[PDB]
């Protein structure tokens, strides 16, 4: 069930399940980052644009990389 | 070609493409086709007062390939 | 919110959210793998004991490693 | 020391530890304390007819440290 079809809520809920990322789902939801948009993001986007610390940003981007490899 | 588009042409393109709320950003800043196509990724993501999800799609799936 | 306190259902639902692992949450639930037990597993356990292919097993174990590093 | 435990001692230990359903496996195979403590991880996970979650905790948090 490819991430490209995930809703914004699914992306947010996934991020909240990562350790130390519970506080960060809300910004993804408010920015309307659905699965299609999620796959376009980089770690720099998460740190510099979304103002998320490097540690959680790395966990999110590592998930993005895994999701992209599965497309 | 899109480099010849007027501001109204840019607004129409993004309305037809399913970004009607974001299209107003191009109207507000009077961004014509030549300026649109030169926009850098960071300009689209942080300089239009639009949500990041739409902005990512606008850049990667439209500006980059027009 | 540490994975050590996750329920069996939370572990299963997390696994199902990984690409290509939708079919594999059920075995984790039936084996009563809660968060505490999840952190004790290796990729060999997932492949050899649970009979899950290497690809999905690697995605699950990579998650386990991230969860353990956060404890 | 646990190497001296009877089968009934093993069953009691795992009942008290919150593994009453799994304790029956040690009764069924008549596993005393000496045999319990020698059990290898794969033996616990695949040779007792118990669920994997409990089995992992039984090995890592009990057998390994008793």
């Amino acid at each position: 069930g490819s991430v490209s079809k995930w809703s914004t809520d699914e992306v947010s809920e996934f991020i909240q399940s990562l350790p130390g990322c519970e506080e960060h789902g809300k910004v993804f939801k408010d920015e309307q980052i659905d699965g299609e948009a999620f796959l376009l993001m980089t770690q720099t986007d998460i740190v510099k644009i979304m103002s998320i610390k490097e540690g959680p940003a790395e966990k999110i981007f590592n998930s993005i990389l895994m999701f992209k490899a599965a497309e | 070609s899109p480099v010849e588009w007027t501001v109204m042409d840019v607004v129409e393109y993004f309305t037809e493409a399913g970004f009607p709320e974001q299209a107003t950003a191009f109207q507000e800043q009077e961004i014509d086709g030549k300026s649109l196509l030169r926009m850098q990724r960071t300009d689209v993501l942080t300089g239009l007062s639009i949500r990041l999800g739409p902005a990512l799609k606008i850049y990667e799936h439209h500006i980059k390939v027009l």
